[PDB]
C-alpha cells in the first residue's frame, strides 16, 4: 500500500493552556484581540441562547482545567469561517472552566440546519473539541437540543450510534439562567453515563 | 461561507498517543472507556476558521519583547506546516507557550520554586505564509518537575496549537529539544507507543538560521492532516 | 615541609588536546614549535599545596547564594575524584565558573547583549571530602557565541580547576551536559583527537542525586594522574 | 601492555578565567580568603623579591589574559605545602597580567636550593604553570635567576636543555623597582627566544 | 530514636511487576483501578525496624534441623544483600518459606495431594552479617500445581521477605533456580514484563560453596533500594 | 544518564505467607520469639488503642489471606527502630486476616505528631503496607483517626491528594470494642471507595 | 542538527587562469566583451585614482601568476550591480600581477562610505578577492586608504583585527603616478607583515 507523511503526533495540552489560549483565566494581561466565548454580537440574527456546563473525569469530579473549542453554523445554517471581532456573529468561540466552580459558559445563537454529504439533514449541532491535562488527544463531541426532538430524530450523524441510550448523552437540557434561555451540556469523559466521542 | 470540497486523511489512532497510558496517571480518570464513534466527514467537519483578518501585535510572534529583556538562551524557533500530501498550509494560526529559563510558568497554578521573569510571559501567536513557514523568538524553556511518580521531571518543551483548514485538522501538541536526556524518561512523551512518531516531536538544531552572536534556532516542521477533493462520492 | 616520595604517571600527550589546534584560532599563535622538554620528577615537581586549612565561606560551593534567587535550572553538580590508579583524591581544590542562564559571564570582557542575572556570579570553590567526592549547586549555563568563525558558539559548560596532590596533577578543563548537539560542532571541544576522551567530559544527568520538585543533577568524576610510590630508583 | 583509568582531558581555560581564579581582575567583589600573588609577609625570612614580566604569543603580541601559577621552596630550600593565609611564607601563589600593560607581579623570596632525586642540588628556581585562550593544555616553565651564575651552570635540570642557548630563555634579569630588588621574567611562547616548556 | 538522614532512590515501577497482569487471574480483583500518590520521603519513610535484638533460636535458619532428617536434595542457599549502591547491608532481617520436596506446604489451606514431611517444616529466617551475608539449608522445593490456567505449575521456589534498613526498602519475593523449564511458563513470573529483571530471581548453581559427599549449594543475591545522603535539601 | 544496579523485582507473596511470616494463623507452632499484632505493653505510655478492619477485593469481596505491616511513632512522636520483645513499646507490628470473619486486629497507641523533611507537622498516622495472593507488589497506605480532624485538614501528606473526597478513604472510624477504643479501617483495594495507595 | 546540500569544493585557479579570465594575459585574443581592470571611464563622478601592488609568498618571492577580482561602491557609496561596458562607472573589476615585473594595476574611483548591518558607517573600502597556482580557497581581504585615518579608526570592520599592528596591512599608501593618484597596495600571503584574511 502507499503511505502519506505522517501526522504530527498530538500531546496534552496540560494544566497550563490558559497561558497561552486563554489569557485571562491564566490571569495574565490579554492582547488587543482574543479569540473567546461571544461567538454572537446582540444584533447578532437567531434565537439568543446561554451554554453552560460541567466536566466531569470517571470518578465523577469535576476536571477544572479543561479547554474547550466551539464549531456551528449561524441561525442561517451558514458556517461563517472569516474569523474577525467586527462580526456580529463569529461560527469559532473558545472558552474553558472556572477553577473554583468548574463550569464553562458560551454565549451565541441556536444554529440552523446543515446537510451531510449524502444532502441529508442534520439536528442542529454545535462541534466541540475538548482539551485537557490527562488528554493525550482531544476529544470530538456534538452538543444537540432537547427542544429540536423531531430533528434528533432523524439526525444521520446521532443515527449512527448503536444505542439510543448513548444518544441522550448529546442531548443539552434547556434551561433559564438569569430568566435567558439557556442549555446545559455537561460533559462525563468516562463512566456511567458516558458522552459520545466521534471520531471523524 | 465555507464548503464542504474536501476530505481528511483518517487519523491513525495507532501513531498517536493513546488515551488510557497509565504511566501518565491523569489520564487514568481522563480517558474513555467507550470506542469513539465513527462518522462520515461533512461540512461540520471539513471545515474550520479563518484568522487572516485577526488583529495580530507587532511582537505576538516574539517573546523576547511582547511582555528588560528575558534572561535564557535566545533561540528562534521556525520550520514550516505542509499536509500529509507536502502541500504547504498558508495563513495558518499557530500559537506556542511555555514555561522560562527555569521552568516556571507565569499561571496562577505554578508553585514551583523557580523564580518569574520579570521580562517574560511565555506565549506567542503568529500566522503561517504563503509558504506555510512560521518563525517565533523566545527563550529556551526549563525542565518543569510534576507530580507524577515522585521524580519526574518533563523535558525542556514549547506548547503548540495548530488550526489548520478544519476543526478536523486542529492540533495540540509539543516540541522537545534534540539530545535531551529527559526526553526518553517522560511519560507523557511515552504516550506515544511509536519510537518514529516521538522523533517528530523533537525540533532539530539548526545553525543555518542561527543569528550570529546573537540568537540560535531550532527547526520544527508541523505535518497536518492529508487534504484531497473528494471523488466518486 | 612536602618531600619526593611519589612519583606520577606519564601525561599522555596524545589523548590530552594537542598545543596547536587550527580550527581554534587563539592556538595558532598560542602554541610552542619546539618541542617539550622531557624532565625526571623531583621534589618541585611531585609536591603541591594543600588547601585544607583555606577559609572557606559557607556557600562558597553553592552559587545559587554565594552572590534573590537566579532564574535558570537548578542542578547539582557532583561526581568524585580519584588518580589513574581509582584511589579518590581527598580533601583537594575544585573551583569552577560559568555563565549565566542565557550565556553572558560577569566579566568586564564579555560583551555578548545576554543580560547578566542580579542574583548570579558564577564562581564556586570546595574541597574533595575523605572518598574524593565533592558537590556544588547552580544553575545550568546557556551557549554563548564567540570570535572564531563566523557563526561558532560554544556549548553550554563550567570551567574546572582541581589541584590533586602535586603541581605535576594540577588540571584545568571543562565538563559539557550530555546530549547537547553543540558539542561535536566545537573546534575548543575538538582539540581533543580520541572521541573516547571526548566523553571524558560530558556530566551525565544523574537521577538518582536530583531533589524532587527541586532541582536536577549531574554527575561529573575527575581523574587525576596515576601516583605511585618509587621503587628501586 | 596494561592501561590505567585514562587522565581527565585538559581544555583551554578560557578568556574570562579570572571570574574563577582572580576574581579583583574580573572585576568582581572577592572572598574573604584568595590565594594571590603574595607568597611572604614582610617579616619572612629570606631575600624579599619582586618578580614580573609579560607574556607574548608568536606575532610578538602582548598575551593580556594569561594566568599563572607558581610553585617553590623557601629560603631554605623547603616546600611549604600547608597552604594559609596566616603564614609568613607560602610556597604557592597566582598571579595574572593587567589587560592593560600585559604585565603580572610577584611578591615573594628567592627560593634555597633542593636536590633532585639522585640527590643533586639544582639552582634556585621557581615553578611555573601559564594558562590562558589559546592554551589547551598549560605550559610548565621554570624561573632561574641571573645571579646564581654558578648554580646554574651546574643545574641537573638545566643541563637537560641540549642547546645552551634556549637555557638563557629560562634566566630572570635582575633589576630594580621602585628601589627594590626585582627580576624580569618574560615569557615567549613562540618564535624566536621561545621559552623552554618542559614535560614532566 | 529513628532519624531522618537517608533517601532512597525512586523505585522503578517498569522494572518492578505492574498491579494488572491478567494471566494471574487473581490479579484481576486484587489491583488498584486508581494511580499511586507519589509522596516525599519523610521519617515515616525513611526509617524501619531493627532486628538486631530479635531472640533468633540455634536453628532458626537451618531447616533441615528446626522442625528425623527432611527427604528431598541437601541444599545451602546463600547471598548477599547489598543496596544499589553496591552496599552491603548488614544486620538486615531475612525470612523464607517454601514447600517440600513434593510440591505441599505444611499450611491449613493446602489440599495438594503430595503428602507432608514429617521432619520438615519450611521456615527459616536469619540476620545479615557484617558483610551483608546470608545463609540458609534446607532441601530443594518442588513446583506445585494451582488453579489459575487449567495446567498451571509453579516453578520450584523459595518465598523471601527481605527488610532492609526502612519500610521504604522492605521487599517480598521469591527466589527460582536455574535451569527450570516451568520458569518461562509461570504466570507469576511473566508479571515482570523484563526479561532481565527475571533473571535477578534465578539462583544460580554455587559449586564452591556445596559440601563435598554432603549438599549443593545456590547463591541468591538481593539488591535493596539505593540509600544516599540528603543534600541541599 | 547513570545508572545503579536495578532492585530485585518484587512477587506476590502467594496464600501460604502465613507459614513464614504468621506462624500461628498457618496453624504451625510458633517459635519463641514472634514479630506480632501487640505493639504495645498495657505499661506504654500513651493512650491504648485497639485497631481492626476488613481487606476487600474490586467486587467488594473479603480478602481473608492478606498480611499487613504497620509502622508508627509511639505516644512522643518518635519512632522505636530497635525491636525487642522486651519493649513496652515497638514501632513496628505484623498482623493479618481471619480464614473465616476475614478481619485484623491491632493492639496499639496512638501516635503522636511528626514533622516532615520541611518541618512541617502531619496528623497523627500509621503507616500500612499490605501483601497478598494476587498483589504483585505491597500497597502502602495511612491510617489516620477521625478524631484528629483539626490535625488531617493541615497534614501536607494528605493535602497531596488531589479529590477530597479522596482523602476521606484514610480515615478510621472510632468506636469501642469491649468498652476500650477502637478505630475501623477497612481497605477497598479496588472500586468504589478505593483506598489512597502511595508511593514513595 | 539540520543539513542543507554541500556546497561544491574549491579548487586551486591553476597557473593558466588567464586563458580564462584574463585573455590579453594568456597571449591570447580577446572577445568583443572583456571584464577587466577598468572600473571607471575617465567621465565618472568621484575622486579618479589608480591603484598598483604586488603579491608576495611566504618567502618574500613575488607570485606572478596571480589573479583579483574587486568590488567597490561608486563615489556616492552605492554599489553597481548591473555590469555592462558601458556603465561609466562598474562596480566590478579583474585585474592579475604581470610575468615579469609582477604588478597588477586597476583604474578606478575612490569608493564612498557603506554602514554595516548595524547602521554604521564602514571607512571606504575596496573588497579583493585572490586567487593564484598553490591557492585551493581564494583569500579575502580589503583595502582601505592611508589618507581616511579618522574613518579607519572608527571601521566596525578593522576594529574586529584584535592587533593594531595587523590593521595596518589593509591600508594602501598613497602617492602619485604620471600626476595621478596612486594607492600601493601590496599583499603578503604568508610570514612577516602577513596581510589580513577575512571569513564571512
Ligand atoms: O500534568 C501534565 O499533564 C503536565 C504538567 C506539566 C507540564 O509542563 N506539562 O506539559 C504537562
Ligand atoms: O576563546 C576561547 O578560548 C573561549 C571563549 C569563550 C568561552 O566560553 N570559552 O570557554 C573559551
Ligand atoms: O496464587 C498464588 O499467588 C500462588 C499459588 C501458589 C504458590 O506457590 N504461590 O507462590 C503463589
Ligand atoms: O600547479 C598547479 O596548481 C596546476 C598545474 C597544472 C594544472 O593543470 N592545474 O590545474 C593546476
Ligand atoms: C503544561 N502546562
Ligand atoms: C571562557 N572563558
Ligand atoms: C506460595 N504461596
Ligand atoms: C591549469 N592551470
Ligand atoms: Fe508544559
Ligand atoms: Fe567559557
Ligand atoms: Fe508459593
Ligand atoms: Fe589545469
Amino acid at each position: 500500500p502507499i503511505e502519506l507523511l505522517p501526522e504530527t503526533p498530538s500531546q496534552t495540552a496540560g494544566p497550563y493552556v490558559h497561558i497561552g489560549l486563554a489569557l485571562e483565566a491564566a490571569g495574565n494581561p490579554t492582547r488587543d484581540q482574543e479569540i473567546w466565548n461571544r461567538l454572537a454580537k446582540p444584533d447578532a440574527p437567531g434565537e439568543h441562547i446561554l451554554l453552560l456546563g460541567q466536566v466531569y473525569d470517571g470518578n465523577g469530579h469535576l476536571v477544572r482545567d479543561s479547554f474547550l473549542e466551539v464549531w456551528q453554523a449561524d441561525a442561517n445554517g451558514e458556517y461563517q469561517d472569516a474569523y474577525n471581532l467586527e462580526n456580529a456573529f463569529n461560527s469559532f468561540g473558545r472558552t474553558a472552566t472556572t477553577f473554583d466552580a468548574g463550569e464553562w459558559t458560551l454565549h451565541t445563537v441556536k444554529p440552523g440546519v446543515v446537510n451531510n454529504a449524502a444532502g441529508v439533514p442534520m439536528a442542529p449541532h454545535i462541534n466541540i473539541s475538548l482539551f485537557a491535562r490527562g488528554i493525550n488527544i482531544h476529544l470530538h463531541t456534538r452538543l444537540y437540543f432537547d427542544d429540536e426532538a423531531q430533528a434528533n430524530a432523524k439526525c444521520p450523524v446521532l443515527n449512527l450510534i448503536e444505542q439510543p441510550q448513548r444518544r441522550e448523552t448529546l442531548i443539552a437540557k434547556r434551561c433559564e439562567v438569569d430568566g435567558k434561555t439557556a442549555y446545559r451540556f455537561d460533559i462525563r469523559i468516562q463512566g456511567e453515563g458516558e458522552t459520545v466521542f466521534f471520531d471523524f | 461561507p465555507a464548503q464542504d470540497n474536501s476530505r481528511f486523511v483518517i487519523r491513525d489512532r495507532n501513531w498517536h498517543p493513546k488515551a488510557l497510558t497509565p504511566d501518565y496517571k491523569t489520564s487514568i480518570a481522563r480517558s474513555p472507556r467507550q470506542a469513539l464513534v465513527s462518522i462520515p466527514q461533512s461540512i461540520s467537519e471539513t471545515t474550520g476558521p479563518n484568522f487572516s483578518h485577526l488583529g495580530f501585535g507587532a511582537h505576538d510572534h516574539d517573546l523576547l519583547l511582547n511582555f528588560g529583556l528575558p534572561i535564557g538562551e535566545r533561540i528562534i524557533v521556525a520550520g514550516r506546516v505542509v499536509d500529509q500530501y507536502g502541500k504547504p498550509v498558508p495563513n495558518t494560526l499557530v500559537e506556542m507557550w511555555q514555561a522560562n529559563a527555569g521552568g516556571r510558568y507565569r499561571h496562577k497554578n505554578d508553585r514551583y520554586l523557580a523564580p518569574l521573569d520579570p521580562n517574560f510571559g511565555g506565549v506567542g501567536r503568529c500566522l503561517t505564509d504563503s509558504d506555510g513557514y512560521y518563525s517565533f523568538r523566545t527563550i529556551k524553556p526549563g525542565p518543569y518537575p510534576w507530580r507524577n511518580g515522585p521524580n519526574d521531571w518533563r523535558p525542556a518543551h514549547i506548547h503548540f496549537g495548530i488550526s489548520g483548514p478544519s476543526i478536523a485538522t486542529k492540533l495540540i501538541t509539543q516540541l522537545y529539544f534534540e539530545g535531551d536526556p529527559l526526553i526518553p524518561m517522560c511519560p507523557i512523551v511515552k504516550s506515544i507507543a511509536n519510537p518514529e512518531a516521538v522523533q517528530q516531536l523533537i525540533a532539530k538544531l539548526d545553525m543555518n538560521n542561527a543569528n550570529p552572536m546573537d540568537c540560535l534556532a531550532y527547526r520544527f516542521d508541523i505535518v497536518l492532516r492529508g487534504q484531497r477533493k473528494t471523488h466518486f462520492e
